[PDB]
Order: structure tokens, then C-alpha cells, then sequence
RNA sequence: GCUCGCCGGAAGACCAAGGGUUCCUGUCCAACGUUAAUCGGGGCAGGGUGAGUCGACCCCUAAGGCGAGGCCGAAAGGCGUAGUCGAUGGGAAACAGGUUAAUAUUCCUGUACUUGGUGUUACUGCGAAGGGGGGACGGAGAAGGCUAUGUUGGCCGGGCGACGGUUGUCCCGGUUUAAGCGUGUAGGCUGGUUUUCCAGGCAAAUCCGGAAAAUCAAGGCUGAGGCGUGAUGACGAGGCACUACGGUGCUGAAGCAACAAAUGCCCUGCUUCCAGGAAAAGCCUCUAAGCAUCAGGUAACAUCAAAUCGUACCCCAAACCGACACAGGUGGUCAGGUAGAGAAUACCAAGGCGCUUGAGAGAACUCGGGUGAAGGAACUAGGCAAAAUGGUGCCGUAACUUCGGGAGAAGGCACGCUGAUAUGUAGGUGAAGCGACUUGCUCGUGGAGCUGAAAUCAGUCGAAGAUACCAGCUGGCUGCAACUGUUUAUUAAAAACACAGCACUGUGCAAACACGAAAGUGGACGUAUACGGUGUGACGCCUGCCCGGUGCCGGAAGGUUAAUU
RNA sequence: AGGACCGAACCGACUAAUGUUGAAAAAUUAGCGGAUGACUUGUGGCUGGGGGUGAAAGGCCAAUCAAACCGGGAGAUAGCU
């Protein structure tokens, strides 16, 4: 069984979007930020107890960073400074009748 | 049979087949099968050690009893078949106990004979015996070289040994090359001669029919520059030198046989 | 026409990756030398 | 937005590889874009990739790689056994509708399926790094049965014509519907079932193989398609509404038949040929050690589990390889209409584009084309280039020949449309009706309906009927090479190389020979009708003389002759 | 049946023209050869520099080949400019 800091690790955020607000007005469904290691198994348990809703399935997908470029000024001079964003694992959970946040 | 073909195209012109109707059409017996993968004439370092072989059709391997053990017990000729690993054809022969093996087809042999191995064996042809067992001046092939290693000489198509004298432990063999050589008269012999004995008078007919039996081009040495061949250039068609191996050494003429362990067995060498 | 660069991943990887390079001393030697010379990319591994 | 033009076996659509956010939305126009730019594959910000069934991973192995011990090698290291990796190959299962600005076999709706774990019940011999089946395999050719798909008719909805006519042999549009489950037929293969026995399957087996006997061949495997259900559902022309005129919402007719059909399926089939056409696991089966009222196996039911990674977008290209938004290169899949043999070609559909500088002018000259009086190779190194020929059917066709060829030799003639034969023929398909049977996915007869060449006779228009695109120039004498092939990627395609055939020569298997300080490996799991080397080069008639020289082969009496002593 | 015939895909490269600071460091256009085979093609693998491979041209071995490329001996040597 999932022990519970693991699950008090594995949540990371709501996710905000009209895809998401889409997807909870139409199929009761929640979208969430996830640590990037995070089974779906563990992500069910984890909403099933910190949130107290009752799950149906979870679906994962994970998202690639994309490049950001902005500067950095070192000692009285900008240099243009070049870099990619963290990956990070988003979740589709449905839920079966409840209502969440 | 040999047939030759009707030039209704070049290719076509000159091809002599040899056609065999006892030769079985079906599958091969699937038990006494294995892979037999190509190598290009490439050995373990990667580098050609032998010329002109590649490609070609692929080849399934049969296993086929050399060494012809199972004494004392008949065997029956199930079919004639075709093995594209050699020049003979072979036979698919059913023991009395119920197992199969592979033999070379001798001569006269057809499915229904019946064939039996041993220091007892009747003298018929496709019979495996001691040569200590045959009668001098008996025509045998499949010859053993050493008791119980399997045949090694006279195994090609038409080809068969004469037994020309036993005197003691060893029996002297006359061989296809026309060599008179000693062999211990415990090595076993089949008698007979080898079938298919019209191999010999197929025609290919064309550079194809040649490369599809895995055989690639050879090209002349004296066609060649002189950093590729001992046969080097000149300005037209020159050659002015003695005729060499790529690897400078003379050949038309020169012995390369050394071999001191053996040329005790060597009663007279092929002339 | 076809040029000499012909891409694949699977080939680079198995020619100039880094299993390929500690295999042998001498691509551990190359591997040595660059890491000597300071390069941010060892092999073509990525 | 309306016209015009171009592609349409692609310049459309879907991928693999490669790329890596180029994808969608909002904003900006410095730079980038061969011009401008309000636009963009550009800058900035935000969003976007949802899987038990697709793919990877995973199980299995090919070529090959690595390789405990091992065998070799100054060292480094080489090879390799047990083994372990390695797909481009074999191993389980999902379809149809709907939906986003951007994902869908992944989300939703409906209807399914597979594998495994764990329990309950019932019945029970289970049990391998072992045996046997199976998986499991070439080229070519020829049906036949089908389907995708198309055409026409019927049906349903709409229409009645910007200019003569158009209530009809009139016009336009639609007539779709899957996996799964049930049935098991066109076809393909194979005799079946018992009983006894055993020198085989490294041991043993009830399995495989073999040998007898009896008794029925009337059994079994496999297999497209059709049909039923799935589905009183979904979709559906079009209407009715709202609207921000984007677009959203509601309702919804008919939804059949005949003919023609593949390169797709039956078919991993069948026939035939020689050059004789992977492996291993999953799977089925047999026992060994072992376990014995256990454990295990079989079936039904219940329940749970099917993780992880990919999924955006381009993908014959402005996102890949070519320094470029480069006339180049790049594997797979799909393939609609009218003509046509056709995936050629012309014009079109669906779909996609007008190629990121324009505007004028209408000189020489250059480029790409059209046409030319009379002449017709006089040109020129040379008919270079151009022009010409070009289809189908029929008639006819020389020398020479290896009897196959030459040969589409050459040279001619008929081709459109309309009517009749015949309101559509020969042929193809084939319904009702009817007869049988072993009684339905049946058989025989019948001929409705549909489709439909070719020919002959008569007429008719034009200068011209293979009318466009498309589509052989022909003949004569000679050199060389027999022929198909191969080559100087990027100035040489040839008479050069190769070739089947010929000869000489080496090689007795631990073969000669080749790669290797070696071990080993190739030659070859071949064995003198075999293998290597060399020259010649289909075939026909042939291949003369010389052994003094240089090689090679044999011999050894004698002379000379090393280390050593 | 066929290294058979005509001819698209596909694979080549015989002729001409254009192009030659190209649209292109070998192409385009019009013709041309093969097109069931000694064919062609995807994906992997193996052979390494006096070495490989070569139906043989001193061909090809990353736009480089009568001895690749990179680094080193190395500031080789240069009665020559």
C-alpha cells in the first residue's frame, strides 16, 4: 500500500485552463500538475484521500518543456541566456459522482 | 536424362539439363533439416580468403549419414531426393525400428531397395561393411579415411574406388585422381559407385545460371594494373612474365603438396 | 542528389555513442582527452 | 466574396525515418522573409499531446556483437564455449458514431474483446534448462469464387428555368451503417476408428515413428464471402430557429435492386519448374525426477489487475539530407469519374494550389516555341539538330539462318456518325415460376430483367474519322564484340570487363590456397563429376614447326658447396 | 518457358541544347537504355589505409584517393622563390 507522504508529495497544483474547465463542466473530470514520477495508482490514491472524492480512472500524459530566452546582466552587461522549462506530468482524473474545488 | 533446350532465346541456346523424374517433388523430410547461412567466402576476420563466392539461391542443410552405424539393421529406400549441398542426390531410408536417416543414392539404388550395414552385410550396392569384409577388386565409395570417423572419399557424383590389394592391416585404394593410397581395412565402404553419374554433362548455358549457384566473376589478372596483379598492365594486351597466383607464386606447373605426417599412406601419386 | 550525411539515430548511437566509446581503451582514451580539453558534450549521446 | 487559371497515381490524404514546438490562440513588425507587409514556419505571451486493445517496452530468435571459464598472444590484446544481447522477422486482445481553436481506434456515447492474479464450487494426474508436433516459409503461371468500389434503375426530397424549348422516357441531391456474436458455403487438404506388438525419438512416454489385425470409408481439419444480429440505434438530403452572421440549437424522408469490378480476400491455396526455397518462442502434446486423500490440472462463476514511455506538427517537404523559405535527393500506404489495354495520356472529382518583387514597353541580341514560296543534305568532320514515322484488324512479306529467327521485314486496305439485320444481335449474368432431394448458403428446368461486343448492308458530313494528347522511320553493304549484363559517382559506356564454353595446372582432406606472430577461421558441415590458380572467350572448321634461351617437372652417378667438427 | 518482346512505376545515363559568379560544387528540358532479373529497394550487420573492396576504371572507401582523415614527430628539409 501507498504510504501517505508519498502521497502528500504527489499532487503539485490544480491546472487552470479552458481545457480543464471544459473538461470538469462536461465529464466531471479534474485536471492536475503531478510529480513527474507519479504512477497513476499513486495518483489515485492521493486524490482519493486528500481530496475525499471517489476516483474512476486517471489518465497521464507528459508535457515537454519548451525553450525560454531572456537575459542576464553579469557586471554591467547583458547577455542573452538560453534554456528549456521542466518537464512535467499532467493528469486527467474523473471522478465518479463527487464535487471537488 | 540429359535434354538440351530449344533456342528460342540466347541463354536459352546452349543449356543441357539433366532431368531425373525418380527425384521426389515434395518438401524434404523436415526432422533431419538445419540453417545453413552463406558466408561470401569471408572468414571470422571479415576479409575474402576465397575468391568468386556470393550470393546464389538459398540452401537448406540435410543431415546425411556418413558414418552408416546402425548395423544389422535393414533399412527400406523410402524416395530418391534432390540436396542442393552436393552434386549427388540422396536417399531417404526407413529402418526397421522406425528411424530415418539420409544416405548418398549409389548407383543402381531405387525406392523400394532394401540396404543393410555390418561386418554381415550381403555384398549388394548401397551395403556399408569393413573394407577387412569386401572382396579385392571391388568398386565402393563413401570411403572411411579413419575407422569409425564417416566417409570421406569418393562422394561426388559419378565417382568410386577400387580395392586393389589387401595385404595385412591396410588396404591400398585406387582413387578417382588415380592415386594409389593405404587405408586401415577397418574403415568401412559402401560398394557401389555414387548415381547421378550424368552431373557431369549439364551445361550451364549462361553467366546467370553460374551466379545463382553462388559462383561470382572472375577477373583475368592480366586485365589488371600492376599494384593489383603479378600479370600487371602494358599498353595493350602485353604479358611478357611466368604465370603466377595473385600471390606471386608460380602456378601451370609447380607442386604445392608438403605434407611429411601423411606421405607414408601415398603408395603411387596421380599422374 | 543524395548527400553523405544520411541520419539515424540508432546507427550514431552504436557508431559514436558513449557505450561505444567505453568499450575499447581507445575510445576510453578519446573520452579521457575530452574530458582533459573540458567539452560540455562528451559523445553524441543525448 | 465572386470570377479566372494549375495539379489530380498528385502539386491530394496517412505514416515510417529524420526533425524537435515548427502545432493552435492572442499580440508586435526592429531584425529575418531576395519587394511592401496589417501577414508568417519571425519576436513575445498563453494553451495544446489523455490508451488493458495503436506503437514502444516485453517473450522469441537472424545476420552479427559481447562473452564466465577456456585456448592463444612481448604488453595492449585476438578468438571463442556455456551464456547473453541484437529486428529489418515470429508471440494476446476495439469497432462505429460524436466532439476541441488545437488530441483521438486514447475523451464521450453505444456495443465488444484479451491475458493474468485471487477466491468459491464441481470434477480430476499432475509435474521439466527433456521427447514429439506446430510455428515454418522459393520463383513463375492459371483459374474459379468473392469483396472494396463504380454505373444505371427504383425510391425519397427538391426544381419548372435571366435567351428559343423544358410536367417529362426532364433537371439536381441523397439513397450510409462497423468490430463483435451466430450460422458454416465457393473452395483446399486428408481415409477414419479400435486392438496388439517394438533393435527408433541421448531415459521413458499413453505422445511421435514403425509393424500387423479387424471394421466402417458416409469422418475430420481449414476456409473468403453471403445471411442474421449488433441496429424500433446511429447517420442522413433538407427544412425550422437564434446569431456576435462566426456559426450554434431542434427535427428529420428514402435508406432498395440489377449489372460491372480489382493488382485486395479465399490463397501460407492449386498447377508447374529448378536454382530446391530462416530460426527460436508463444501454442498443442508426452512423460522423468518429484509430489501423493496435498500440491497441481480442467470448467463455471465472482472479483481485481493490465504498469511505464510515445501520441502536438511537417513528413517527395519552407519543419528531413543538400550553408539558403535551394527547380536536387528521400522508404511505405490509399487511389474516384469520362475516354483508354493501362498506375500511359487528356480533361475532371474530393482535396490542394497560382510557385514572396511588381508596372509598363513591344528595339538589336539571347533563350523556348509556331509557320513558311521554290529547292530538298547543295549544310556539316558527321543529316548534329529538326522534320518525318507512329494505333487496331486483315492481306502480304526476301536474302540469310544456329531452323528459334530474320519479321511489325518491306508494302498495302478498313476505320467517323445514323438506320436495319436485331424497337439491343452473339455472348455474359440471371429473378419469379416450377421439379426433385439427403429438405436449404440445395438440385434440375426455365427465362423476366440487366449488361453487351464484333460484323454485314444501306445512308450521311467534312479538306481530313488511330482527327486532339498518346504513338516504330525504313532499306542495302561492311569492321568489332557471340548474345542479356558491367565500368572510369563528376569530360571516355566502348572494340574495354564479365560471360556460358575450352584448356593447362595445383590439390587425397588436418587438401591446395587465403586471412592471422598464434589460437583459430574461410575453402566446406564440401571431398577429384570437388575445390583453387592461370590463360582463352557462344557456336562452326580448326589450332602447324621449334625445348637452343628463361621458367617449371623428373633424375643423381660425378664436381662444387653452410652451420657443425 | 524465357538473363524472351513492346511499354509506365522503378533503376539507369547515349545525344543535343540551356546553364557555367548556375535554381544545382554534375542539374534541367526534349529525346534515349533496362524494365522477372547477373534486377531493384528499406532496415540492420561485417571488411580499415600498403589495408579493404573492385563483372578491373588506379574505380570507390563521407563533395578528399598511384595510398583516406585527425592528432603527433614538427619550427621535417628546402644549394629554390
Amino acid at each position: 500500500m501507498i504510504r501517505e507522504e508519498r502521497l502528500l508529495k504527489v499532487l503539485r497544483a490544480p491546472h487552470v485552463s479552458e481545457k480543464a474547465s471544459t473538461a470538469m463542466e462536461k465529464s466531471n473530470t479534474i485536471v492536475l500538475k503531478v510529480a513527474k514520477d507519479a504512477t497513476k495508482a499513486e495518483i489515485k490514491a492521493a486524490v482519493q484521500k486528500l481530496f475525499e472524492v471517489e476516483v474512476e480512472v486517471v489518465n497521464t500524459l507528459v508535457v515537454k518543456g519548451k525553450v525560454r530566452q531572456m537575459t542576464v546582466r553579469s557586471g554591467g552587461r547583458v547577455i542573452r541566456t538560453s534554456g528549456r522549462r521542466s518537464d512535467w506530468k499532467k493528469a486527467y482524473v474523473t471522478l465518479k459522482e463527487g464535487q471537488n474545488l | 536424362a540429359v535434354v538440351k533446350c530449344k533456342p528460342t532465346s540466347p541463354g536459352r541456346r546452349h543449356v543441357v539439363k539433366v532431368v531425373n523424374p525418380e527425384l521426389h517433388k515434395g518438401k524434404p523430410f523436415a526432422p533431419l533439416l538445419e540453417k545453413n547461412s552463406k558466408s561470401g567466402g569471408r572468414n571470422n576476420n571479415g576479409r575474402i580468403t576465397t575468391r568468386h563466392i556470393g550470393g546464389g539461391h538459398k540452401q537448406a542443410y540435410r543431415i546425411v549419414d556418413f558414418k552408416r552405424n546402425k548395423d544389422g539393421i535393414p533399412a527400406v529406400v523410402e524416395r530418391l531426393e534432390y540436396d542442393p549441398n552436393r552434386s549427388a542426390n540422396i536417399a531417404l531410408v526407413l529402418y526397421k525400428d522406425g528411424e530415418r536417416r539420409y544416405i548418398l543414392a549409389p548407383k543402381g539404388l531405387k525406392a523400394g531397395d532394401q540396404i543393410q550395414s555390418g561386418v554381415d552385410a550381403a555384398i549388394k550396392p548401397g551395403n556399408t561393411l569393413p573394407m577387412r569384409n569386401i572382396p579385392v577388386g571391388s568398386t565402393v565409395h563413401n570411403v572411411e579415411m579413419k575407422p569409425g570417423k564417416g566417409g570421406q572419399l569418393a562422394r561426388s557424383a559419378g565417382t568410386y574406388v577400387q580395392i586393389v590389394a589387401r595385404d595385412g592391416a591396410y588396404v591400398t585404394l585406387r582413387l578417382r585422381s588415380g592415386e594409389m593410397r593405404k587405408v586401415e581395412a577397418d574403415c568401412r565402404a559402401t560398394l557401389g559407385e555414387v548415381g547421378n553419374a550424368e552431373h557431369m554433362l549439364r551445361v550451364l548455358g549462361k553467366a546467370g545460371a553460374a551466379r545463382w549457384r553462388g559462383v561470382r566473376p572472375t577477373v583475368r589478372g592480366t586485365a589488371m594494373n600492376p599494384v593489383d596483379h603479378p600479370h600487371g598492365g602494358g599498353e595493350g594486351r602485353n604479358f611478357g612474365k611466368h604465370p603466377v597466383t595473385p600471390w606471386g607464386v608460380q602456378t601451370k606447373g609447380k607442386k604445392t603438396r608438403s605434407n611429411k605426417r601423411t606421405d607414408k599412406f601415398i603408395v603411387r601419386r596421380r599422374s | 542528389m543524395k548527400r553523405t550525411f544520411q541520419p539515424s539515430v540508432l546507427k550514431r548511437n552504436r557508431s559514436h555513442g558513449f557505450r561505444a566509446r567505453m568499450a575499447t581503451k581507445n575510445g576510453r582514451q578519446v573520452l579521457a582527452r575530452r574530458r582533459a580539453k573540458g567539452r560540455a558534450r562528451l559523445t553524441v549521446s543525448k
